[PDB]
């Protein structure tokens, strides 16, 4: 598969200015700045010819870019404290997702003749990165309202002229290939339990590229993290997810609680470690510090963007079921599942998520059909739900053939709905 | 059969007619049969005027169209009126789902993204226009049911493929083949109301609501030679996209190719550049300007001490759009020439690459 990442995004790039005589670029160098009124600190972004950086470029939804450091793993900021001539500096910092740390780059030059550059821009192109008076001289970076155009050529322009030069590859995971959902597992005799969620064969239905500052993996420090993982891998799989498992005597009627959804518990673990988590709908949702990548990451999982606001939660139902067989029949109901897996560019799994989708269910037993006949539900009551988003049941009694899914917005339900 | 999908009905493509739950009166909502006019709620009619598609963007929100002529929603001064599309800010809706079967449709203020406004009737008794209210929480006579739900049937979309192989030459003789076989990269759909046709909005609405462009790739044969040995010899070589190629594509998807070989998306299609971008394996353009077409002169030098054939290709990118019945629409070629990529087909196989001498630009 491809996630379509753009080759700046794949790479920690050194850059160079374009104009520089003397090999001069963003640096890390602990010695301060030699300008004048450019002062210098302990979070300056620095501009030297030696000690450089190598910088890779998160790609965000807008089209915008988070610039990383490979070493430190902490990223470019626009500090709204003001300098001389009211400039801002360009410091060091941990990734927050404010829009200081957002930056546009912008290309122009001789494409044709490979004489082309870029600058990088802030606040819808009202402020330009620039180096600090000097091309040849160890400097801050800075962030100028004092534009020119390039026609005609102004020098003050060269101090906003960036190359791509060296480089270190990203750490990036592989993707897995997708695969088919399987059909309903089978009972095999009347002690046959059915399959566990532990040994239920999964299915990858998508995955997508996680930048490592929006996941929160506290087994790694910063600068591992970044170098050696610098994008996680968020793969999404599909399993059948047994409800129940129980034998049903001839001619009886049994109450069965279903319990599907996901615990609050579960919804945090996702919010703390991704700032993601499911929506009544069961499409994603997500918060400040990765809703900038939400687009990109819903596109790879291959499921989309919730249209609700309400958090999905723990759903118990109790159903009434009834065996119209002669005899007693092992009856045994899945769910289709939604799982999550965060793992590591070693392939090393971080955590789970799984959220039981009750939409999607259906009944197999044994003895199996032709001999048995389908199971019927004939009851259906909402037990413990926190929320109304699906406040509906079931229109009984409704027949279960075996292996087939049931689809519940398929369904007539009460109260009545599409109608 | 030994596969399920898991592929929910509501979760896909489809066609809608829309009412408001609170009424009580069969009331539909209603698109004029003129290109502009308001939206009304109308008698339940099953005309195409009550048909509605949803044709989803980027970043969820939707543009909202008629089966009828293919106008859609246009938010104004105090009320919703049905007009062409253009890519305006105010012909962008959002679907908020209440619950499992009731949702509301939004629209944000493009001068304030905190001022969202939902949509609502000031009647159930009569009809009425499309209102602006600011009263969204537990207010329930802005929630809309769907009266009908017709699914589409989608083009089939073809396979992608890997990148394309470099050309292998049979002999000495051989100039090898003009073109290499066409790798199909990835295609992506694009709702009828953003591309140029032959055939009136209204009838794409109906057999054929989506197009699809399809982006496939190749090596596009630019010369060849039989090398002496120690021979150097000059060739031209061209790159980029002519002007009427350039223009036919802009006109043809409101898509034009920028000079870094990224895509510049105008206002129609910039609402879907995200999908459009990752479906077809390409990547927005960081320039304001423009790719064109260039034509160099390079020289090459053939370093063995026998006679070598060679054959020089570029990577090819071509753009096709389609209707929903894989018909071609475009008649002029979408093609990019990238210099950047590009292969030296020789014989004998075991041959050296020529070495690359001086490169001039033709000012012709
Ligand atoms: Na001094």
């Amino acid at each position: 598969l491809n996630y379509n990442l753009p080759e700046i995004s794949k790479k920690f790039y050194n850059l160079k200015n374009k104009y520089s005589r003397n090999g001069y670029g963003l640096s890390k160098t602990e010695f301060p700045s030699s300008i004048e009124n450019c002062p210098s600190n302990e979070y300056s972004i620095m501009y030297d010819n030696k000690d450089p950086r190598f910088l890779i470029r998160f790609l965000l939804d807008d089209g915008r870019y988070i610039i990383a450091d490979r070493d430190d793993g902490e990223v470019f900021d626009e500090a709204p404290t003001y300098l001389d001539n009211n400039n801002h500096p360009i410091i060091s910092r941990h990734y927050t997702g404010e829009e200081r740390q957002k930056f546009e780059q912008v290309g122009s030059g001789d494409y044709i003749t490979g004489e082309q550059f870029f600058q990088f821009y802030t606040q819808n192109k009202t402020r330009v990165l620039s180096n600090c008076r000097a091309l040849d001289s160890r400097t801050i970076l800075l962030s100028t309202a004092k534009i020119f155009p390039i026609y005609p050529p102004a020098s003050e322009t060269q101090l906003t002229a960036f190359v791509n030069s060296s480089f270190y590859a990203a750490a990036i995971p592989q993707l897995p290939q997708t695969s088919l959902l399987e059909n309903i597992p089978e009972p095999t005799s009347l002690d046959d339990s059915g399959v566990l969620p532990k040994d239920a064969v999964r299915a990858v239905k998508g995955s997508a590229l996680l930048p490592c500052i929006i996941v929160h993996d506290p087994n790694l420090n910063n600068s591992d993290k970044m170098k050696f993982n610098t994008y996680y891998l968020l793969e999404y799989k599909e399993y059948w997810h047994q409800l129940w498992s129980q034998i049903i005597p001839a001619h009886q009627t049994v109450k069965i609680q279903e319990r599907t959804g996901i615990s609050e518990v579960v919804q945090n673990s996702m919010i703390e470690d991704l700032n993601m988590y499911i929506g009544a709908d069961f499409g994603m949702l997500f918060y400040f510090r990765s809703s900038g990548f939400k687009e990109q990451i819903t596109r790879g999982l291959n499921r989309p963007l919730s249209q609700t606001t309400t958090q999905l939660g723990e759903r118990v139902e109790e159903m009434e079921y009834y065996n119209s067989n002669d005899l007693d029949v092992r009856y045994v109901k899945y769910a289709l599942a939604r799982e999550f897996t965060l793992k590591r560019v070693n392939g090393e799994i971080v955590k789970n998520w799984v959220a039981v989708d009750y939409r999607l269910a259906g009944i197999q037993s044994y003895p199996n059909a032709p001999i048995t006949n389908p199971l019927t539900l004939t009851k259906h009551t909402i037990i413990r739900c926190e929320n109304s988003y699906d406040g509906h049941i079931f229109k009984t009694p409704l027949i279960f053939k075996n292996g087939e899914v049931i689809v519940k917005t398929n369904e007539e339900l009460i109260p009545k709905i599409n109608q | 059969l030994d596969f399920i999908d898991s592929f929910i009905p509501t979760e896909g493509k489809y066609i809608r007619v829309m009412d408001f739950y609170n009424s009580e009166y069969p009331f539909c909502i209603h698109a004029p049969s003129a290109p502009n006019g308001d939206i009304m709620t109308e008698i339940c009619s099953r005309e195409n005027n009550q048909y509605f598609i949803f044709f989803p963007t980027d970043d969820g929100r939707v543009i909202i169209a008629n089966r009828h002529n293919g106008s859609v929603f246009t938010g104004e001064a105090t009320s919703v009126v049905s007009d062409i599309y253009t890519g305006s800010p105010l012909q962008f809706f959002r679907e908020v789902k209440r619950t499992m079967a009731t949702y509301y449709l939004a629209i944000q203020n493009p001068e304030s993204a905190t001022d969202v406004r939902a949509l609502e009737p000031h009647s159930h008794e009569l009809p009425s226009r499309l209102y602006y209210t600011n009263n969204i929480e537990n207010n329930s006579n802005i929630l809309i049911s769907n009266k009908e739900q017709i699914y589409l049937t989608l083009p089939s979309l073809p396979e992608n493929e890997q990148y394309p192989k470099t050309p292998v030459l049979s002999g000495i003789d051989d100039i090898g083949p003009n073109q290499s076989e066409k790798s199909i990269i990835g295609s992506t759909l694009i709702p009828c109301i953003m591309v140029s046709d032959f055939i009136s909005l209204g009838e794409r609405m109906k057999t054929t609501p989506y197009y699809y462009v399809k982006h496939t790739q190749y090596w596009q044969s630019m010369w060849s030679a039989l090398f002496p040995p120690g021979s150097k010899e000059t060739k031209t070589e061209k790159s980029g996209i002519t002007d009427t190629s350039q223009i036919s594509m802009t006109d043809g998807i409101n898509v034009s190719i920028g000079a870094d070989f990224g895509l510049r998306f105008g206002n129609k299609t910039f609402g879907i550049k995200g999908g459009f971008t990752y479906d077809t394996k390409t990547q927005i353009t960081n320039t304001s300007q423009l790719l064109i077409e260039t034509t160099y002169t390079r020289e090459y030098t053939n370093t063995e001490n026998f006679p070598v054939r060679y054959t020089g290709y570029v990577l090819a990118s071509e753009f096709t759009l389609h209707r929903s019945d894989g018909t071609q629409v475009n008649t002029i070629p979408w093609v990019a020439l990238n210099d950047n990529y590009t292969t030296i087909a020789r014989y004998p196989h075991f041959a050296s690459e020529p070495l690359l001498g001086n490169t001039k630009i033709i000012t012709d």
